[PDB]
């Protein structure tokens, strides 16, 4: 324009670049945006009901293949016969089986004691997990109503009760809508109120990583701001270990001896698992916990294999390389791999030869090859989300857990490159300078390989840090049953006798803004954590002393009732303004609205006790010319206090002069108006 | 993000000195050439001036309307752009903006309402509008400054209510004429906030 | 000389329907680099002006894809693929060839489009207490009319009328006019419009 | 060996004999028949497709939800071709019951 | 010289714009690339095959 | 889609003329000042010249090495850029390339192996390389021009075969020295395509 | 004066490993606009160049996410976050502040990285029929060596020519044929190298 020969075009270039910088950051936020694992809930066998118990099975190298379930009353009798071709016999004589299958809380989830008998245990556990995964990600499970949030559940349709053409007595129309894989992801979105893509995918034993991949690819784009991605296989009938045994694919002892010379086949188990997932710059902007980031995912069918159940050796290399070129990484960044490790004698040699071809390509540091199934059992459709719970507790515990049955590494694989180090021992895995990434791979019977690359959470240096000790807030307990509320203060009590000195403000933040406002409420404001621990033990027995118990029906709607006269004491709020500036300042606006209409101000009145109010020209109560405005000022400041603490009235009603305060707080009369 | 948040509006009498500050956070302040675009109430935008980047010399180009009166500066270490408005006259009553480009206006900031009026703070002269025989309204002539808010039946009637944007006389005062349209006996309460003078009006033909 | 740029100043838009504001420049805005030096700005009603398009056709980031840009060196065009309720305001065609630019142009007054309405001419003689007060204000309120192109006279002449108009409302999408004839003591001792909601002059007096 | 997704939308239903009791000739294949899982992998096996072969279960929306998943496997580019589609052949009157 | 900054900072603007024209038609193909329906097979109620 | 396909290479003698054409299809040819750069065999790129856009006008900036010798033109209605090479010399033996820009060489042509040599077309002087006592090799000295193809055991041995890149002498001729490394009695075959002179070599220590 | 730009001319890259070419300019390439005037070009081996990054940090469409650009006009650093077989060749640091620009710079000779190999020196005395043809060519072959920073001297010098091949794939080494095109008599009167595959001079003669 004027100076030199550039003052205008160099503004359109600045803009064409900050538009190119902001349009090529939109391409990397739509196909490669990290998807944070906001929380993980899992009902894996071995009594595992939560990942902390799960970090307590992998770390001690405990196998969870105990035996067949007798809690459902199976016909194990016939599941076994010397002749192994009997049409109804099973070869797995063990396996990882949970007792949480024949167990559910119908009343909590709003289903009748007849609609729930029909509820397929796969869905039944998924409903319980959907509530937990939220209750441990912070997000109140009842706060996600009409919120875009996809439920992506992976399920191998399994057969529960009477055939749909042989309807029961109470279970009849609800036998198809409680068992259709359709309504496992759908029951969740209904009970939780979610309005997002509630898709129940089915890709055999990769339906958890496919559901995780289908949720990550539903997030990178944006159709659901949040997403619950996971999968469950709880096997109601012994109909899967009696068919898988008919193709002689099972092991006679139920162990998935991954990458081991004793490999017999799958050690088929049953389990669940759910991940709460959100775009990494949506779980940092909302403060949600970020446990690990799912960098990239890939799904790749085996193609024309040598059998439907037969694995492809060059369709896994193209899925370990699609998830490795969609995450923007390379084969040398992934420290460890949670491989399928089915324990098969022709699927493990093919898996690992696909792992020396996509990862073990001149590896400077050996790949730590490990398998949750070994410690657990082929979790079928829950395997792949039980590998992103294993390799997300491996992120956050600084340790690669064991592969429990692989000391005698199989002789059908070539472990000569020294590029893969099967995890026969707990390998330390601390936070170094290079990000800690892992790979979880689930390949299925249908021939749909899936591979997901996990990375450790971006090191949060400060985040929500410490300020100062001060007034303590109520410990907010609530449950949907009077016997479940005793169990809440029988599990928070333990979560503090196991973890003592836990900041009270932190047990009143993730209990109040971390849980749902369920009917049976027992909040309590505790001076100390032992005062608390005391009330916690009292509520375990139902004895409320120091605890504010109550009952509700999702009630809300408080009413500010305003007494006219007779509620004054000699020291009304003497320290209520000395402890918080939300009452002192609340008094300040009333005072400056009372100064032009009153001489003596309210500030020194409630500041001083009656024993010291006798010398400030303001009697304790008899001065109706002074205490009536004081009453109104105390009243309005207190009402503003409850409003500042989130207590808003559905109605204000005043008695005689509390009418003035009610009008002041209702908005019909200004602060100065009602003050005058 | 880039946010050009402004500050420095207010009420003055013609011939004063007023400051306009443009807080730039999100971009390198020294690369762009901040400019100040004036928009008098309800007409088109007019560009006041702009300072060149410190690397482009820092030469400040002003309008023909405000040369010798306004001066524009910039600081990187304190990262603020200045419109120094000296010797104001009645024309400066306007919403002054701060854009981040001399020829390519970008963020634009928010909008600092500067008012140069010779008036003083007085309440409304609420004069009712009797129906011909129809609609019922009420004037608020001769109030200053803006804020102003007029309801009907004290915020009970909201359908048909048209609170005509205010109007400036040559005397520096403001005039709103709020009118409802409904066949009938209605009340209008005008609350001039700067002076807190709430006047109420009952109207009949 | 200076580049004089004009546009369809009063362009109506109806939601969900593609619209097209155009700009016509006297001089040529296609500078030697092959890049047009025309910019399209949007001032949404009562907000900070926005940069929609720079260099004639390039769209600024953060601006909805709807706004498309095109044009030669003289005639130019903004093609909103989908007009919604935020696409309304003033669209300024603002050149860049000859800086400085004292004005942003008249700007295209965009409105949510309906059919023509019926200006409710309502002559309201001044309350007499006002004559007791020292002034006179007969107000000829027009109400519920669209488009807003109404002459409003004061005869029996005009020259002491001052203007008050609101922007377009939502459920009726009309305009309202408060033409006030502020006035003095003696000279108190008629208004009409030529809006295309009617054709004939409708003269009603105090 | 081509990138070609198969996105079938089905419903579990009930076809053969309850797997626990197995069968006479259909013993190891009963599982491979009654699984919406292989109802997308069987297709990608016979033709040899190497694209994501996912099965969808949203009941009366399975097909349209499967075209959604396929449309975005083509928008992103995971698969250059896709076979979206849904089937509800009801081999038992269980559903009308 | 190269017509200082007149034929240079305007030579980099026909890249930063022509790259913006190709990095924005990648976003219109990552989100709204219209997919075809190349063929349709149906076995529907009745004689439909 | 943009492309800048070239044409006009060949074999000439120092002191001749030659045409280099740059077919531009995909972009508006008149917008970009187009350059002509040159890669001498196996060294870094050196920029020959560039013609400025017809819309910009400007001039034709050439190098110091080729001023008064080369001239560059452009046509929009026929949409071709020209490097007119005149008064050639041995230095012009190189791969001239035509890039779309004068400061930002964005797009490029495949490169035209324009060659200026005083030699004539003669077959190879295939001279063997007897092992010391090891590797076995064979020269191709004094052939011209490039193409050249030397294989071993007549394209049977491909492991250990290192065809040594074309080397030009001061006489304008070329010399490849293809050698295999394997303990032993091997055949090397050379076929100078321009002259079709296939010579075969049997080698012993 | 002119901007003199240098780089790590012989930078080795190993696949899958982030690499970093740097550029150092004598003058300042950060022009008033706040935009560096340095460009990064890639001539992949035996192909037409393509742009990689412009204005110092901006990347040119079609260039993978791998090629990042960070630094200031004076000291720049092209950062390849993932070197594959495509991230090899010659990387030219090419300024834009001053144009006349006779050269693209020496360019960073990028190579697929391995450990250091021992150069296999083969002295091949010329065929005697060549001595009956009118010339003499004793060839000192240097097979299978990396890096390529080895010269061959002729003792007991100056007529030597040079023939190196670019890096092969399965061995990723270099091979040199240093040629002594020579004349009839002066044959009746040795080669060695100083490659860092060895340290001591290894002199073997015809």
């Amino acid at each position: 324009m004027a100076s030199t020969d550039s003052e205008k075009v160099a503004e359109y270039l600045r803009r064409a670049t900050l538009d190119l910088r902001a349009a090529r950051q939109r391409i990397r936020e739509l196909e490669g945006e990290p998807v944070a694992v906001v929380a993980m809930a899992c009902r894996l066998p071995g009594g595992v009901s939560t990942p902390e118990e799960f970090w307590e099975l992998l770390s001690e190298g405990r196998d969870a293949v105990a035996g067949l379930p007798t809690d459902r009353g199976w016909d194990l009798d016939s599941l076994f016969h010397p002749d192994p071709t009997r049409s109804g016999t099973a070869h797995q004589r063990g396996g990882g089986f949970l007792t949480e299958a024949t167990a559910f809380d119908p009343a909590f989830f709003g289903m009748s004691p007849r609609e729930a008998l029909a509820v397929d245990p796969q869905q039944r556990l998924m409903l319980e997990l959907s509530w937990e995964v939220l209750e441990r990600a912070g997000i109140p499970p009842t706060s996600l109503q009409a919120s875009p949030t996809g439920v992506f559940v992976g399920l191998i349709p399994q057969e529960y009760g009477p055939r749909l053409a042989e309807g029961g007595e109470g279970v009849e129309g609800y036998l198809m809508t409680g068992t259709t894989t359709s309504v496992a992801s759908g029951r969740i979105a209904y009970t939780l109120g979610l309005e997002g893509p509630a898709i129940s995918v089915d890709t055999a034993c990769s339906s958890s990583l496919v559901a995780v991949h289908l949720a990550c690819q539903s997030l990178r784009r944006g159709e659901s701001s949040l997403a619950m991605a996971g999968g469950v296989t709880v096997m109601p009938t012994p109909g899967m270990l009696v068919d898988f045994s008919r193709m002689n694919s099972l092991a006679p002892d139920g162990r998935c001896k991954a990458f081991s010379a004793g490999a017999n086949g799958f050690g088929m188990a049953e389990g669940a698992g759910m991940l709460l997932l959100e775009r990494l710059s949506d779980a940092r902007r909302n403060g949600h916990p970020v446990l690990a980031v799912l960098r990239g995912t890939a799904v790749n069918s085996d193609g024309a294999s040598n059998g439907l159940s037969a694995p492809n050796g060059r369709a896994q290399v193209r899925v370990i390389q699609q998830a490795l070129a969609e995450s923007g990484l390379g084969p040398a960044d992934i420290d460890a791999v949670e491989a399928h490790g089915t324990g098969t004698r022709l699927g493990d040699p093919i898996e690992a030869r696909a792992l020396f071809e996509a990862y073990g390509r001149d590896r400077e540091q050996p790949l730590h090859l490990g398998s949750v199934k070994s410690n657990l059992g082929h979790t079928q459709a829950a395997a792949g989300v039980a590998g992103v719970i294993k390799m997300v507790l491996a992120m956050r515990a600084g340790t690669l857990p064991r592969t429990l049955h692989a000391s005698e590494r199989s002789k059908e694989i070539d472990w000569s490159s020294g590029a893969i180090s099967l995890l026969d021992e707990p390998e330390p895995w601390p936070a170094g300078a290079r990000p800690r990434r892992a790979g979880v791979s689930s390949f299925g019977i249908s021939g749909t390989n899936a591979h997901a690359i996990i990375e450790e959470a971006p090191q949060v240096v400060e985040g929500e840090r410490v300020e100062a000790g001060d007034v303590v807030a109520p410990w907010v307990l609530s449950a949907s049953s009077a016997e479940g509320l005793r169990a809440q203060a029988a599990r928070l009590a333990a979560h503090l006798r196991e973890h003592p000195g836990q900041d009270p403000r932190d047990i009143a933040y993730s209990l109040a803004t971390g849980r749902a406002a369920l009917p049976h409420r027992a909040a309590f404001a505790p001076v100390d954590e032992s005062a608390a621990l005391r009330v916690l033990d009292g509520l375990a027995t139902g004895n409320a002393d120091g605890a504010a118990v109550g009952t509700s029906r999702a009630q809300q709607r408080a009413v500010f009732v305003f007494p006219g006269q007779g509620w004054q004491w000699a020291g009304m709020a003497v320290d209520l303004l000395d402890t918080s500036p939300v009452f002192a300042a609340a008094l300040r606006e009333c005072a400056d609205a009372l100064e032009p209409h009153l001489d003596f101000e309210v500030i020194p009145f409630l500041r001083a006790e009656a024993a010291r109010r006798e010398q400030d020209a303001a009697l304790s109560t008899e001065r109706v010319d002074v205490v009536q405005p004081v009453m109104f000022a105390v009243m309005v400041s207190l009402a503003s206090m409850w409003r500042a603490h989130g207590v808003e009235p559905a109605a204000v009603i005043g008695h005689s002069q509390g009418e003035i305060a009610a009008a002041c707080v209702a908005g019909a009369l200004s602060l100065d108006d009602a003050a005058r | 993000e880039v946010q050009l948040v402004q500050s420095g509006g207010g009420l003055v009498q013609p011939g004063r000195s007023l400051r306009l500050s443009c807080t730039a956070s999100g971009f390198t302040f020294g690369d762009y050439a901040m400019s100040w675009v004036r928009q008098a109430p309800g007409k088109g935008l007019e560009w006041v001036g702009f300072i060149r980047s410190k690397a482009y010399g820092g030469t400040t180009e002003y309008a023909a309307s405000v040369k010798g009166r306004f001066t524009i500066s910039r600081d990187d270490s304190k990262s603020i752009a200045y419109l120094q408005m000296n010797s104001l006259k009645t024309e400066d009553t306007a919403v002054y903006y701060c854009t981040r480009g001399g020829t390519l206006f970008d963020y634009w900031g928010q909008g600092t309402l500067v008012t140069v009026s010779s008036a003083s703070t007085k309440g409304p002269s609420v004069f009712p509008l009797a129906p011909s025989s129809a609609a019922l309204g009420c004037l608020v002539k001769d109030y200053f400054p803006e804020p102003v808010t007029v309801s009907w039946n004290s915020g009970a009637l909201t359908s048909g209510v048209h609170t005509f944007p205010a109007v400036l006389q040559s005397s520096g005062l403001y005039s709103l004429s709020s009118v409802v349209t409904v066949p009938s006996t209605y009340i209008c309460n005008v609350n001039h906030k700067p002076s807190n003078t709430k006047v109420d009006k009952k109207v009949e033909p | 000389d200076v580049v004089m740029t004009q546009s369809p100043l009063s362009l109506p838009v109806t939601p969900g329907e593609p619209a097209s504001i155009s700009c016509r420049s006297s001089q040529s805005l296609l500078h030697s680099n092959g890049y047009n030096y025309l910019d399209w700005y949007l001032q949404k009603p009562g907000q900070s002006p926005q940069l929609l398009i720079y260099l004639g056709s390039n769209r600024a980031s953060g601006v909805p894809d709807r706004f498309s840009g095109s044009g030669s060196g003289t005639d130019f065009t903004l093609k909103i693929s989908r007009v919604e309720a935020e696409d309304v305001g003033v669209y300024y065609c603002m050149q860049s060839l000859q800086t400085p630019r004292l004005t942003f142009g008249p700007g295209t007054k965009v409105d949510i489009k309906r059919t023509v309405a019926a200006p409710s001419v309502f002559i309201f003689p001044p309350s007499d207490e006002q004559l007791k007060s020292g002034t006179a204000s007969v107000v000829c309120l027009l109400n519920n009319f669209y488009p807003r192109g109404a002459k409003v006279q004061w005869k029996v002449q005009s020259g002491n009328s001052q203007e008050s108009v609101t922007e377009q409302d939502s459920k009726d999408s009309t305009y309202s006019l408060s033409s006030t004839l502020t006035l003095s003591k003696a000279d108190y001792e008629a208004c009409e419009v030529t809006h295309q909601g009617l054709s004939s002059p409708v003269t009603k007096s105090f």
